[PDB]
């Protein structure tokens, strides 16, 4: 069935490639060729993660884990049970990940929109293969990648900064932690703006464009306005990873020493030392 | 490209406006000014800016507080000016070392850090106050204010709750910029391992969705920019094409779809639920849960991972070991 | 400001936990090209005629080595502690046997600390073990030794600034930061963790629960303990040039088994071993050195991790001279 | 003892887990995915099947009603039941019902596929006091150009094609944002004035550039109903039509890109 406003919208056209041979929907969802390449990826890693999940130690979600190789296979293919798996599950991820953006690409032409939510995806996108694809290559090989694994990942993520003594105080990481907290601040902020505009309680009137920028004009001496904090909010997401992914990059190929240590370029200046 | 959704081509200039509200109209002080370049990427309008009782309140309690971390932090260098510079990053006001359970801290020991708390917390308890009031003021509701409640909440649940539950300052926050990050690993390593706390997760997987509603939301509003999606009050009160579009996107995309006014309900909830769930971690951690790992192990959850080097017993426990 | 690529990179945890070392070749090797200043073994010497103890007058450790043998080892102490200075640091040479030179009762109670360091602290040095020259480099004051404050620089052969000497009070958070691998932790872990046995480095509890009676107000240890611990294992990966995941897995820090590398528990016997050099051997020397040798609260300088392993998780890479010098131990009981 | 350790080998953190996830459910699911369900709904289905008899489950996803007081006199409730009348110059490409549909005639005109507009309210958007809010610079004459800005006024307009449709003659400006949301310009060789949303406009120092339509294209943009105010039906008329030009311009536009 269609929202009471769709039928109009269900035209054809706006493919990337394909033509009329995928353009069409199954249920609410718009298929297309990325569409399809999408559910082939989706079905093969997920079928690979449960295979490879078979052969290990335990079915609970939270201690499933499906690991790389070791750093020894370097570069090449490592056998099935000895990170290979990992390594076919990263290729279909990566390809779910890009068709997902790509069929986002098609379905914003078909609706005559600007493509700036498929460019934001790219982003995390770009993160993952800074991870996954990006570091290991650098570092010569696929076993410095993160595992597949609901808590597993988190002792690889644990370990990483460790390994540089206090993370904390890697300067790419502490900008991708201000975009993080300044981000969740201001999302929290828009969203309660625009509902306290829309709901003023108690038979009230909805109040106006003015009265938002009154309110933060008021609050902290300047409102940014109501198309910029939409470019606000994707500029603060966005810069979350890109950039962290510095700080990620710098970790291991530009920098081996612990973080704090880093730091000593301010330190240790002769002038006050 | 929509040249409009990175920056404005054209700027607009005219007469400043003015929202009445119930109270303070007399209290607003500045001449606006305007800035041509932030006028590219933002309202180019800077000022006026509302002063009244709750915000010099908050300014005179925050002030106090600063004075008093950067009175002890310059009595850490012994006062040298190049090398409080210098070292800044380093120092800090500290809770104390010793132990004296809730027992008020000796001024040497932890009771400086107590008291730029207390100026800290009447600063943030001030500023809710003008968060809150300047928005019935408005006539406008009062989201923001429960928003900021929460994010003040677990501030008081890391300075001052947690401590009271268990009974000790010494588990508070210190002030400064590496001292507060120290804490992080400290506070962590005692409780076993923060990744294996559950609400620290919840925490992180709504301030990762945060990223990702804002990312996808901001991205929405200027993919329909040409549509005026922007006026989303209007929006709301009056379905356009823009928010048609935007739901459409999204429907056929994902399979469901929010509306105009909902998806900031979705975003004010992801960003309250950060706050909510940190709080919630921290008042179980010290008080219900010892060791956040050893908890996960006991319930089934934790991985396990064969030994790569061989597997080492832990020395103290040998025949003959020393202690 | 950066270290240019590539990176060698170890395994030390099961793939895919991101254990291992991460290290700089220009750094490794410098460091290899320093520890390989330690001299060759001296020549083999045959053993003849009687033991020392009855040729000469005052030997007191060394006593059953014959004439030949006993010199090689002078020759070779002499290499490694004061090879500038030369057999009258220690000596009066127009009397050997005085004991008039402070080093030599020194020299003689470190004779004795390195024959238990490689009798008894096995555990530790295995048959590696130790010579002099392990901690004294070629120099009678070693160049990493510790005092019951922080000092800068760590090396003493490098000049302080005025702001690194211990009575400029302004320079006391990089004094405390520069031994904890530039971290801001406010603890200074040589004296709370190494100089005695005093306190206990384990801080995380043993059950998922908190166990009543220990949990709530003065029973609890205060969370600086935490920190304090946090600041001696920045001190420990520093001092071995290494890091974390050189012995823990960083998801349980507190357990060992399949969570910890063989290199943690050797490190806990290290932590004994240096306590016991520290309490038993170095401290009490106070009384010995002149007082232009002794720190601001009259103590003896003392031994930490660095002190033979500086900055490398063996010292001196392995090198090891125990078959060389069997008088430096293990020697047979008893 | 241990505290947090509860009957049946139970332990408070464990309760608040499940705890947890019921509130999240709860406000995910009862909350949030019913406020998602003011717009467009019920759904519409194909035929009609219609109602006659309404799902059970057609009002379970449905929160109550509210209404919004209007700043300017009346009101609005949703969810409402909002017909969609106009007949669609739309014909199905295949029988198969998530196969989609094809303009009949003229999709720019007949406002069809991104072509579309919404039956938004006939009424000019108001400013705070209640004056109109999008206006022309010959009626807002206290706004003007921020210094070192492009003045279009006397510019050639300059279409896909790259052939001149017409001359840039005002600037329409949202007095309420202090900001311009659409060019008005002479249209070539017709005898009329036609707006265009600025999102549209790539604006240079000696034209503006259009690619969204071709010249030709112009002489049917909507028209409004009065020279210097705008509804809000208005706007999404003229935003659509350019819109509609992206995907219908030329027939390759609808086609595969690569
Ligand atoms: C002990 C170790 C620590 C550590 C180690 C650490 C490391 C090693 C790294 C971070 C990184 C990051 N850390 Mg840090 N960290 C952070 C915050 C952050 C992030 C802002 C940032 C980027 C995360 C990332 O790469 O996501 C990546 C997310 C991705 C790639 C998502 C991809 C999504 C994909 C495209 C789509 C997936 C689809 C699903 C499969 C679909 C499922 C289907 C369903 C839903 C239908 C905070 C706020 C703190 C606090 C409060 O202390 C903290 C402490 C710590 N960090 C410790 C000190 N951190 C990273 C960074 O940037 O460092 C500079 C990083 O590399
Ligand atoms: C550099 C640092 C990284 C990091 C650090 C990190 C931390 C520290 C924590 C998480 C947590 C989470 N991470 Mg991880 N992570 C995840 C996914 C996850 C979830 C299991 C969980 C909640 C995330 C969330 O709500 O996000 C925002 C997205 C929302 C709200 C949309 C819904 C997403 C959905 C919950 C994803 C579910 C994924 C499936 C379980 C994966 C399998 C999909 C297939 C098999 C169908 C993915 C899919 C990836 C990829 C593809 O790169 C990723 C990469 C990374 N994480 C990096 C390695 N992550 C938290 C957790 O609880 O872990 C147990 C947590 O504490
Ligand atoms: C080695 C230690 C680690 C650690 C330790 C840590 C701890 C101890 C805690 C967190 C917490 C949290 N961690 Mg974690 N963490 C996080 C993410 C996060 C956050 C989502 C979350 C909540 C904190 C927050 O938003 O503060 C930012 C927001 C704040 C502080 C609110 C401020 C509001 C206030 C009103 C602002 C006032 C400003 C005034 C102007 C100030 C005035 C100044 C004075 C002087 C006048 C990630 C994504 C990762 C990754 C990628 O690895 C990570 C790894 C780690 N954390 C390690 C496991 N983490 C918290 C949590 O959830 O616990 C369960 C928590 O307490
Ligand atoms: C800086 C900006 C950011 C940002 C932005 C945006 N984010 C977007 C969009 C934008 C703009 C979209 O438009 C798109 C979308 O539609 O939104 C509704 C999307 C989406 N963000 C997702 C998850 C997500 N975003 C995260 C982060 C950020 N988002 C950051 C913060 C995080 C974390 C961890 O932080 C997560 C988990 C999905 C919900 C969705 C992709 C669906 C997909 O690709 O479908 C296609 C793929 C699948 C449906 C399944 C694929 C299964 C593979 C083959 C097998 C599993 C392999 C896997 C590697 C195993 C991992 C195990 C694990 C335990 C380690
Ligand atoms: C998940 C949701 C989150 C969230 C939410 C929310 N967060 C809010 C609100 C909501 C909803 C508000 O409504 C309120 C506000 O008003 O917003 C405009 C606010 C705040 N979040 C601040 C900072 C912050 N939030 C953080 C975190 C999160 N927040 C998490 C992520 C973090 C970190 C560390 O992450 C930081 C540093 C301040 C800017 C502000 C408090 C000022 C104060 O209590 O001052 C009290 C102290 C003083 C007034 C004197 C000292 C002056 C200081 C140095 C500077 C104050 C600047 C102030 C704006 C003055 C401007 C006027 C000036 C030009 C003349
Ligand atoms: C082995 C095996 C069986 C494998 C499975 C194979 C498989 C997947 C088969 C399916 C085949 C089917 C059914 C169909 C084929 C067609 C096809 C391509 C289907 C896709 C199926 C598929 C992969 C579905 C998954 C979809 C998906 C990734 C969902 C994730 C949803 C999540 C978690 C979103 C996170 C963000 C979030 C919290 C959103 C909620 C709020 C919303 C809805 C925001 C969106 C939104 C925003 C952001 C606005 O700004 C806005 C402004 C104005 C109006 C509306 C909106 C609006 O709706
Ligand atoms: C992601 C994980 C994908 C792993 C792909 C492994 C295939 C290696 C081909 C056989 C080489 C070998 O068995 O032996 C090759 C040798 C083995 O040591 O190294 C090499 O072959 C060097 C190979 C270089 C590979 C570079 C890949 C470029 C970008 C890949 C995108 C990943 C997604
Ligand atoms: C301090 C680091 C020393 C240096 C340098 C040298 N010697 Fe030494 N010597 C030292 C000690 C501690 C002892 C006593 C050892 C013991 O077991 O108690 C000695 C002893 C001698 C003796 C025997 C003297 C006697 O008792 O009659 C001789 C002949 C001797 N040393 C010679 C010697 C030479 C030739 C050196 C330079 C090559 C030399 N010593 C260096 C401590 C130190
Ligand atoms: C081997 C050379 C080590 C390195 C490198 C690091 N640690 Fe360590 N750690 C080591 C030992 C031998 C011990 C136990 C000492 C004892 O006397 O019992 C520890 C202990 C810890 C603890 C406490 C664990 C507990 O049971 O409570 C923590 C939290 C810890 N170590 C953390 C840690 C970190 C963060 C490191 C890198 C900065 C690190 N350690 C290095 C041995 C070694
Ligand atoms: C008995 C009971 C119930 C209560 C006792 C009294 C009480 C309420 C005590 C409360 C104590 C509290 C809330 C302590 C909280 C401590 C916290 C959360 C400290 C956290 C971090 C501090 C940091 C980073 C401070 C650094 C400070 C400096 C560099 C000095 C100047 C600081 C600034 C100008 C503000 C930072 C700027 C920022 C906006 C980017
Ligand atoms: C925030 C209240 C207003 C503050 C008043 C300060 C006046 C500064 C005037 C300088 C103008 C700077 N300018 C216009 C070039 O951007
Ligand atoms: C944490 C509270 C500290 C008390 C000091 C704050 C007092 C300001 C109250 C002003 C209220 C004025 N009002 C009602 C007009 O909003
Ligand atoms: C962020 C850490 C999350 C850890 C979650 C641990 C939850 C434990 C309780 C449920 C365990 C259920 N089980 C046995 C299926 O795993
Ligand atoms: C750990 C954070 C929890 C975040 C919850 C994520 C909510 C997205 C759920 C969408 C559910 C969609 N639907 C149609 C089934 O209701
Ligand atoms: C824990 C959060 C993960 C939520 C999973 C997201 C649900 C995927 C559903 C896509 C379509 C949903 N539906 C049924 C409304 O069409
Ligand atoms: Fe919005």
């Amino acid at each position: 069935a269609l929202l009471s406003f769709e039928r109009k919208y269900r035209v054809r056209g706006g493919t990337l490639i394909g033509g009329d041979l995928f353009d069409f929907w199954v249920g609410p969802y718009f298929v297309g060729f990325f569409g399809v390449s999408a559910i082939f990826f989706i079905f093969l890693g997920v079928s690979l993660i449960g295979y490879a999940a078979s052969q290990g130690p335990t079915w609970d979600p939270f201690a499933i884990s499906i690991n790389p190789p070791d750093l020894k296979y370097g570069l090449g293919a490592a056998p099935l049970l000895e990170g290979g798996f990992w390594q076919a599950i990263t290729v279909c991820a990566l390809g779910a990940f890009i068709s997902w953006m790509l069929r986002e690409v098609e379905i914003s032409r078909k609706l005559g929109i600007g493509w700036h939510v498929p460019l934001a995806f790219c982003v995390p996108i770009f993160m993952f293969c800074v991870l996954q694809v990006f570091r290991p290559l650098l570092l010569g090989s696929w076993g410095h990648a993160f595992p597949y694994g609901i808590l597993s990942h988190l002792d690889w993520v644990n370990n990483f900064g460790y390994q540089y003594l206090n993370w904390h105080y890697n300067p790419g990481h502490m900008s991708s932690v201000s975009f993080l907290f300044v981000n969740a601040m201001a999302l929290g902020l828009h969203g309660g703006l625009i509902l306290s505009v829309a709901n003023p309680g108690d038979g009230d009137k909805v109040k106006t464009a003015e009265h938002e920028n009154q309110y933060f004009r008021d609050v902290v001496g300047y409102s940014i306005g109501a198309l910029s904090i939409h470019r606000l909010g994707l500029f603060l997401a966005s810069n979350i990873f890109l950039t962290g992914a510095f700080g990620t990059i710098a970790s291991g190929p530009f920098w081996t020493r612990g973080w704090p240590e880093w730091w000593g370029w301010w330190l240790d200046i002769p002038f006050w030392s | 490209a929509d040249y409009q959704t990175i920056y404005t081509q054209i700027q607009a200039r005219g007469p400043h406006i003015t929202v009445s509200g119930e109270w303070g109209d007399n209290d607003r002080v500045g001449k606006p000014f305007y800035s041509y370049w932030l006028g590219k990427i933002g309202d180019a309008q800077i000022g006026p800016i509302y002063l009244g009782a709750s915000g010099i309140a908050a300014f005179a309690f925050g002030s106090t507080a600063i004075l008093i971390i950067l009175f002890n932090m310059a009595a850490e260098v012994h006062f040298d000016p190049l090398q409080f510079f210098r070292q800044f990053f380093w120092l800090g006001l500290y809770p104390p070392k010793a132990q004296y359970g809730m027992g008020i801290p000796p001024l040497h020991d932890g009771g400086w850090w107590l008291m730029a708390g207390l100026f800290m917390t009447l600063s943030l308890g001030s500023w809710w106050i003008r968060v809150y009031s300047r928005a019935r003021a408005l006539g406008l509701g009062t989201h923001i204010a429960w928003n900021f409640a929460a994010a003040i909440f677990f501030v008081l649940c890391i300075g001052c709750i947690h401590p009271t539950l268990v009974g000790s300052w010494s588990e508070g926050v210190p002030f400064g910029i590496w001292p507060h990050i120290d804490w992080l690993t400290a506070f962590s390593i005692r409780y076993g391992n923060f990744y294996y706390c559950p609400w620290h997760g919840f925490s992180i997987g709504f301030a990762y969705g945060c990223g990702l509603l804002f990312a996808a939301h901001g991205a929405t509003i200027l993919a329909v920019a040409r549509f005026g999606g922007d006026r989303e009050i209007e929006q709301i009160t009056d379905r356009g094409t823009a928010v048609e579009r935007a739901a459409l996107f999204w429907r056929w995309t994902i399979g469901f779809n929010a509306t105009i006014e909902s998806v900031h309900r979705w975003g004010w909830f992801f960003s309250l639920m950060v706050m909510v769930s940190a709080s919630v971690g921290i008042l179980l951690t010290g008080t219900f849960v010892d060791n956040w790992y050893l908890w996960c192990v006991k319930h089934g959850a934790a991985p396990d991972y064969p030994a790569y080097l061989p597997a080492t017993p832990d020395p103290a426990s040998l025949p003959g070991a020393p202690k | 400001c950066f270290e240019p690529p590539p990176a060698t990179t170890t395994q030390t945890g099961f793939r895919g936990l991101s254990m291992g070392e991460v290290l700089h070749p220009a750094t490794v090797k410098a460091k290899k090209e320093r520890d390989a200043q330690y001299p060759p073994a001296l020549a083999a010497v045959k053993a003849e005629g009687p033991p020392v103890s009855q040729v000469y007058k005052n030997v007191k450790v060394l006593g059953n080595l014959t004439e030949a043998e006993f010199l090689r080892t002078m020759t070779a102490i002499t290499e490694w502690v004061s090879p500038q200075e030369g057999c009258t640091y220690c000596h009066d040479e127009n009397n050997l046997a005085s004991e008039a030179k402070y080093p030599y009762v020194v020299a003689r109670r470190m004779l004795e600390m390195t024959r238990a360091i490689n009798t008894n602290w096995t555990q530790h040095v295995a048959q590696t073990g130790v010579t002099c020259y392990t901690c004294h480099r070629g120099t009678p004051l070693p160049p990493y030794v510790r005092y019951l404050e922080p000092t800068l620089p760590l090396n003493n052969r490098e000049t302080p600034t005025h702001v690194e000497r211990v009575e400029t009070r302004s320079g006391y958070v990089v004094r405390l930061a520069k031994y904890t691998a530039y971290s801001a932790l406010n603890y200074d872990p040589f004296t709370m963790f190494l100089a005695n046995d005093k306190r206990q480095v384990r801080v995380v509890p043993q059950t998922a629960l908190p166990l009543v009676g220990v949990s709530r107000g003065k029973e609890r240890r205060p969370l600086s303990d935490a920190y304090a611990t946090f600041a001696l294992m920045m001190s420990i990966s520093d001092s071995l040039g290494t890091n974390c995941t050189f012995c823990h897995n960083a998801q349980t820090f507190e357990s060992w088994g399949k969570k910890s590398t063989p290199q943690r528990a050797i490190a806990w016997w290290g932590i004994r071993m240096v306590r016991d050099l520290n309490m038993n051997y170095l401290a009490p020397l106070n009384a010995s050195l002149p007082a232009s040798r002794l720190g601001r609260q009259g103590e003896a300088p003392q031994a930490d991790c660095r002190t033979c392993h500086q900055g490398v998780t063996k010292p001196l890479f392995g090198a090891s001279r125990l078959k060389d010098y069997p008088e430096l131990g293990p020697i047979k009981a008893a | 003892m241990y505290h947090g350790a509860l009957a049946q080998h139970l332990d408070i953190a464990q309760l608040v887990w499940y705890a947890q996830w019921l509130v999240i459910w709860t406000v995910v699911l009862l909350y949030l995915r019913r406020e998602d369900r003011r717009e467009g709904y019920p759904l519409v289905e194909p035929l009609g099947l219609v109602k006659l008899a309404p799902e059970d489950g057609q009002v379970y996803e449905l929160p109550y009603p509210k209404t919004f007081v209007l700043p300017h006199g009346g009101t609005v409730t949703v969810p409402r039941r909002r017909p969609e009348t106009r007949e669609l110059k739309l014909a199905q490409t295949d029988g198969f019902e998530g196969a989609p549909l094809q303009p009949t005639g003229n999709p720019l005109v007949d406002a069809v596929g991104p072509a579309s507009y919404a039956e938004r309210a006939e009424v000019v958007d108001a400013t705070v006091d209640g004056k109109a809010k999008i206006v022309p610079l010959r009626v807002a004459t206290d706004f003007s150009i921020a210094e070192g800005d492009v003045d279009p006024r006397g510019l050639p307009v300059v279409a896909a094609d790259g052939v001149e449709a017409g001359t840039v003659t005002d600037l329409w400006v949202d007095r309420s944002e202090h900001y311009f949301r659409y060019l008005e310009l002479s249209v070539a060789g017709s005898a009329r004035t036609a707006l265009i949303p600025l999102g549209f406009c790539d604006v240079k120092k000696d034209k503006i550039v259009v690619t969204s339509i071709l010249s030709e294209q112009f002489a049917n943009v909507p028209r409004l109903q009065s020279r210097d105010q705008i509804t809000l039906r208005e706007e999404d008329k003229v935003s659509a039509y350019y819109a509609g030009g992206l995907l219908y311009a030329t027939p390759e536009r609808a086609e595969s890109l690569l």
